[PDB]
């Protein structure tokens, strides 16, 4: 029976784009009613950013940054709908959309303005060495976002996270990195960990899958358990450079001939395996 | 202010609220009581007089043969609320146990885990947890997740020091001082330690953090 | 006695490239062994150039040493950077890695600019009686904020504030030029001076202020010298200009010797009092006159 | 400010040992405010003067400044400072200048050492000191509102929220016994000494 104004709540709008608040006044079918006047304005503010006078037309705050979008001259005054160009972090507030009607009188509704900005995600490796102490093994980035980002992970190893929150690109905006600690070792490497960035501008939580490297020393295991033959395999990141044949006293006996990582035997060896990261042994008694 | 519990269970027609307490001091009396402004008290054991159950529980709870496990026939939905099982002895004074029953729907057993640890049995299991991206923290608690029931093993409250004692059947070395909170330790891990263990970070506006860890024993 | 020669500030631009000068003054009398040339934050090297191992940079395609070259002399530290950022205004140590002088190090200070877009516009105003913005004078995204200032002959006080600008470490300053509205003031311009370290000149914006006010009429004409033809004016102002003049006497219409014509009054060859209806967007203002012949 | 305390003695000695990392390109020796000595790989050890007659070296990764005569004027701060490639530039800065507590063994396991506040002022910085009767040397730093350990010994720290107050020393030899000094600050300082 009454004028209603049909608004939405909340209105999401991006950083840098332009966005549109939408405002209509319901007037039902045989009620008869006079819109002079459009205002729009700030909680907080001192006076009026948007005014639609019946006959004077608009008057801005920022002419440059607002425009009445179905708000004409010689046409009933129903759409209040007001698009700002250029968005920024200050515009994030409530505004107040209001019509000046009679005889039923002035009709209010609140908006609130979102600001937000979709962050661009980024998951890298983190290699490192063998250490007793836990280091960085994965890396998960949320690049100039508003809200910051929320990352969570996802593994089949007791690694710890570490986030840390800097500034982005443009203010208002946050860059979050995110670093999966975890103590190195042989087992871990190529293993996968998943890292999941949640944001209210992505239609659902982005996933990032990340394979871990581990640079580790040689590890040393000899198969072959009357003439016999011993080969010497073992696993390093980056693979074997050089592989050696020798006895506890010193230099292989006169039975034993080798040649790198194969050792002949006829009728306790130790096997000193190379690589970039240092040399291991593999002491057994024959 | 908040009520702190030590076991969070689902409502069920023949719930029951275990609650063992231990053989110390000068027993002097047990009972079970529902947490409330009004006083509300379900049973009562003497020593000496025996067990004493009041209305309008008389109908509706029992107990079977330092175990004093709350049996329930038939519960209404008016169930759902916190239950206390205190132990008065002396010189101590007090003990109690705070069981919170939740609806049927509101309770989650089946919660996504963040880091798999495993670890061979005798030896010391430390879990960390620090805050992500919310500071400062207001509270920290740690809990045992099992498919019925959820148990608060820690908790620390550094805005406004609060009263807390696990009621947990397991030793946590763990410490609620500054500079020490995030870290809390499972000494000489046994092969029924295996489960998930959330952590818990509040805030000022009420923004919280979730690390779920899954323990493996072999 | 060697000394390192380097300016105290260098001005560089937002993702434009910058070259910090760096360079080893040896008297003619003096010789000197440089084995090393480093770059360093305050307070971890940030660039390294050895006398046999040549350069070596912390970040991949950002940093360049300009002239240090492999079996020449290092004298010149000079590094350029590429794509500034305002995390890169710091003081950045320069040194010299100098056999038997020792090591001798100066200090620069990075400073990392932006280009503010300066805009100006008319705050359309009404008679409130009390102090309101009517001018607006906005300078967007510059390191560091700009200067503005107001100059007007009608007085008023501004009101500049700042909020952060589009890019994280840019300010947007913007003025009100705050005023008490008059019917005089409209029409007439405001300028506003906006001054930056990046300008080639300060930069003038010009603004001419809106007041609505309704008419002020006045009639004017009349030499109080009627003996027994005169033509009386009406003088009225207002904003927006005046819809409709209207002529009439106390006692009610026109007399048949007084005749109007628009704006204007004439007189034909008696005691009468002449009303002059002047009316605007705003409303209806009168102006009386009493003349005698 | 400093990451060694030495007293004023008459032959004393302000250790500088630097790690194994790159190439050497020079090690220096200069009081922070005249250079004492320049050491190149290449070019040799320059002694300058009046130090030429009151400073020496014993003789890899290892630089102390040893007094023979030092006098009350050799009062303030030292600086050892090593130049390598590609690292850049390292350096430790010395000071001259003119209670057990608590106790706690096993060699070659993890001893962890607890930093118990008795106040309950919020703490701001915390700092952990290795004493020594000819020396006192500052092992980790810690500011909790805005560091490199110059000590040659491995300690980890965790300077994040609620685990500041725990250092942990691990595979503990027979050199590392002595006292450890930890020092919080608010406004408000505390002050505590663990045997070892
Ligand atoms: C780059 O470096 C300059 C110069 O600083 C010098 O190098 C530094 C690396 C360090 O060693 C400094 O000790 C050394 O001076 C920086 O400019 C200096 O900025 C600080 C503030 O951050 C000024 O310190 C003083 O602080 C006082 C309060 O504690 C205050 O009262 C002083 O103000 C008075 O003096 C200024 C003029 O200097 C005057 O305008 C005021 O009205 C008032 O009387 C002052 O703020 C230093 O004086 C500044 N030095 C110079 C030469 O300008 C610069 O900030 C830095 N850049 C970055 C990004 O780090
Ligand atoms: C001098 O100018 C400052 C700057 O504010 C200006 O406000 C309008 C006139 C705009 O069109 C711009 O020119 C500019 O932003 C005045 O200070 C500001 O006062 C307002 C209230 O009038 C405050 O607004 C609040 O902001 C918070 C969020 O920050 C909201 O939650 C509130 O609901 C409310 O909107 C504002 O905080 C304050 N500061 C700034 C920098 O915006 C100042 O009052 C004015 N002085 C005079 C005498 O005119
Ligand atoms: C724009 O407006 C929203 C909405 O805020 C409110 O909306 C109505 C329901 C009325 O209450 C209005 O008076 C008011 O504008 C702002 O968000 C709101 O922020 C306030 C805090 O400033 C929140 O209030 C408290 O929130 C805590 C935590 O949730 C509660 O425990 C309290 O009981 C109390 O409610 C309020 O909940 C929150 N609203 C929503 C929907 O989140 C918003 O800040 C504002 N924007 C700007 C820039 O000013
Ligand atoms: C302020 O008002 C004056 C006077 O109306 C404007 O000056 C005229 O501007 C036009 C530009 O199209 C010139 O061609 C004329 O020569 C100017 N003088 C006159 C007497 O017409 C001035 O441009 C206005 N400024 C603003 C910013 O609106
Ligand atoms: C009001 O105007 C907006 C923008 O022009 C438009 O999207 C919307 O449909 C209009 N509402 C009605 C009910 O006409
Ligand atoms: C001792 O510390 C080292 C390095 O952190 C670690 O590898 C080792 O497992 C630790 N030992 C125990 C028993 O925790
Ligand atoms: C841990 O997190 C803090 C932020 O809380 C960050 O500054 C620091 O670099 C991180 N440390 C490591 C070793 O990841
Ligand atoms: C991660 O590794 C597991 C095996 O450990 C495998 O089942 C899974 O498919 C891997 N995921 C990806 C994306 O490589
Ligand atoms: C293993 O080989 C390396 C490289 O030749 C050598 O330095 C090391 O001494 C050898 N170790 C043994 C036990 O022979
Ligand atoms: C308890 O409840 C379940 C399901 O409600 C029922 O199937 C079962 O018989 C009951 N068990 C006992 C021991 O009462
Ligand atoms: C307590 O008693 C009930 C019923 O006899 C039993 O199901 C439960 O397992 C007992 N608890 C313990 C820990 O023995
Ligand atoms: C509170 O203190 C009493 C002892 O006075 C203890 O029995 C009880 O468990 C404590 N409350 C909590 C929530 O731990
Ligand atoms: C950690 O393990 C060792 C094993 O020797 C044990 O002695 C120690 O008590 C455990 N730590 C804690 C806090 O219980
Ligand atoms: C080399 O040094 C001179 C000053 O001696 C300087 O003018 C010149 O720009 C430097 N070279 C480069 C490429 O910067
Ligand atoms: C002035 O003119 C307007 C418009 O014609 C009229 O409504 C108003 O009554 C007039 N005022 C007088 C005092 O005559
Ligand atoms: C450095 O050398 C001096 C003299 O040989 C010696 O006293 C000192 O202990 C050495 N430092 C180390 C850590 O070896």
């Amino acid at each position: 029976e009454d004028v209603v104004v049909q608004a939405p709540t909340q209105v999401p709008g991006f950083l840098g784009d332009s966005v549109t608040l939408p405002c209509y006044l319901q007037v039902p079918n045989m009620e008869v009613t006079h819109v002079s006047q459009l205002t729009w304005a700030r909680h907080g503010e001192s006076g009026s950013m948007a005014v639609f006078h019946q006959t004077q037309g608009p008057s801005y705050s920022e002419s440059k940054r607002l425009e009445f979008v179905a708000a004409r001259l010689g046409a009933e005054l129903r759409n209040a709908s007001l698009r700002m160009f250029g968005l920024r972090v200050e515009d994030e507030g409530n505004y107040t959309c209001l019509f000046v009607t009679f005889p039923q009188g002035s009709r209010s509704v609140d908006i609130w303005l979102r600001v937000l900005a979709k962050p661009q995600n980024t998951a890298e490796v983190q290699k490192v060495q063998l250490t007793g102490e836990p280091v960085p093994m994965a890396r998960c980035v949320s690049t100039g976002g508003r809200p910051p980002a929320q990352i969570t992970w996802h593994s089949d190893l007791g690694g710890m996270p570490n986030t840390s929150q800097v500034p982005g690109f443009l203010s208002g905006t946050v860059t979050v990195t995110s670093l999966w600690i975890l103590v190195p070792s042989s087992q871990v490497d190529g293993k996968n960990v998943t890292c999941k960035v949640e944001h209210e501008s992505f239609e659902k939580p982005q996933l990032l899958t990340v394979n871990l490297t581990v640079y580790y020393p040689p590890e040393v295991s000899i198969s072959g358990y009357n003439e016999a033959t011993l080969t010497c395999d073992a696993r390093s990141n980056p693979e074997p450079t050089g592989y050696n044949w020798s006895t506890t006293m010193g230099p292989l006996p006169p039975f034993a001939v080798a040649q790198g990582a194969q050792l002949l035997i006829r009728p306790t060896l130790i096997c000193n395996v190379t690589n970039a990261l240092g040399a291991r042994q593999a002491e057994l008694t024959v | 202010e908040e009520v702190l519990w030590h076991t969070s269970v689902p409502f069920a027609e023949n719930m029951s609220l275990e609650c063992v307490y231990p053989s110390m001091g000068i027993l002097t009396q047990v009972e079970w009581f529902k947490i409330g402004t009004q006083q509300d008290s379900i049973a009562i054991f003497s020593p000496t007089h025996g067990m004493v159950i009041r209305k309008p529980y008389a109908e509706r709870v029992y107990f079977l043969n330092n175990n004093m496990t709350l049996f329930f026939r038939n519960a209404s939905e008016d169930d759902v609320g916190y239950y206390s099982c205190s132990l008065y002895t002396y010189p101590q004074g007090t003990w109690q146990k705070v069981i919170q029953v939740v609806q049927s729907d509101s309770f989650e057993a089946a919660v996504p885990s963040n880091s798999h640890i495993v670890s061979e049995p005798g030896k010391n299991v430390t879990l960390t947890c620090q805050p992500q991206m919310t500071w400062p923290v207001q509270a920290v608690r740690w809990e045992k997740i099992q498919p019925r029931q959820i148990d608060l093993l820690t908790y620390c409250n550094l805005v406004h020091g609060r009263n807390f004692t696990s009621k947990f059947p397991r030793q946590i070395v763990s410490n609620c001082s500054h500079g020490r909170w995030s870290v809390i330790v499972i000494p000489d891990v046994t092969v029924s330690d295996s489960g998930l263990y959330r952590c818990y970070l509040q805030a000022s506006a009420g923004e919280n953090e979730t690390f779920v860890m899954r323990l493996t024993v072999a």
